[PDB]
Parts: C-alpha cells; sequence; structure tokens
C-alpha cells in the first residue's frame, strides 16, 4: 500500500538486487501494477523453447546475445 | 566448435603431407632401384 512512484521503486529495487544481492524472484511482486498472478505467469514461462523467450532472455543493447550471437561468431571463425 | 574446425583443417593438412611424403619415398625408392639395377 505504499505511495511510491513506479520509477523510484523500480530503480531502488534494481539497485538493491544488483548491490545488496537480494533475491530478484521476490522483488518481482513489489513493483506496483504487478500481482501474484503476474509473478506466477513469469515463473511458468521464463525459459520456454520458443524463439520469443530465447531472444528476449539473452538480450544485449547491441542486438540479441547468447547462442544467437554465438552462431554468427562461430560461422565467421569457421 | 572452433577447436574442432581447426583440428579438422589441420588433420587434412597433415594427411595430405603424409600422402605426399609417401609418394616421394616411393619415387625415391623407384629411382634408387632403377639406378642400381643397371650394370
Amino acid at each position: 500500500t505504499s505511495v511510491r512512484s513506479l520509477a523510484q521503486a523500480v530503480d531502488a529495487y534494481g539497485k538493491a538486487a544488483t548491490m545488496l544481492g537480494m533475491p530478484k524472484e521476490f522483488l518481482w511482486g513489489l513493483i506496483p501494477g504487478i500481482t501474484k498472478t503476474d509473478v506466477e505467469a513469469m515463473r511458468q514461462h521464463f525459459n520456454d523453447d520458443d524463439e520469443m523467450t530465447q531472444m528476449l532472455l539473452w538480450w544485449t543493447p547491441n542486438g540479441p546475445g547468447g547462442e544467437f550471437a554465438a552462431e554468427i561468431e562461430v560461422d565467421s571463425q569457421t | 566448435q572452433i577447436i574442432e574446425a581447426q583440428g579438422d583443417v589441420q588433420k587434412d593438412l597433415q594427411d595430405a603431407q603424409a600422402k605426399a611424403q609417401a609418394d616421394l619415398a616411393k619415387q625415391n625408392a623407384a629411382a634408387q632401384q632403377r639406378q642400381a639395377v643397371a650394370v
């Protein structure tokens, strides 16, 4: 029931997760606008085999990363 | 994957080198027997 804005709460929680090392799984339910149903939906579909989740999980500011960015590198090396 | 590719290209390189060396040895043996059989 806090009266904190979304941006402030999100940035503070992210700083806490990155520095104090709090478990990010619990922190998902603390941002306003997200309920327990949303957390359960995130947990159920977080490592799906579809291309969407794989692309959005290994995402970098300069394009998709992970195995998708490793395939082009290994092709170039080969 | 990179190490496997390097190993494969190497392996064919030394396979060709060994085949060439065997052919050279066979040619040298043939030349030696040809020059020795003459008398």
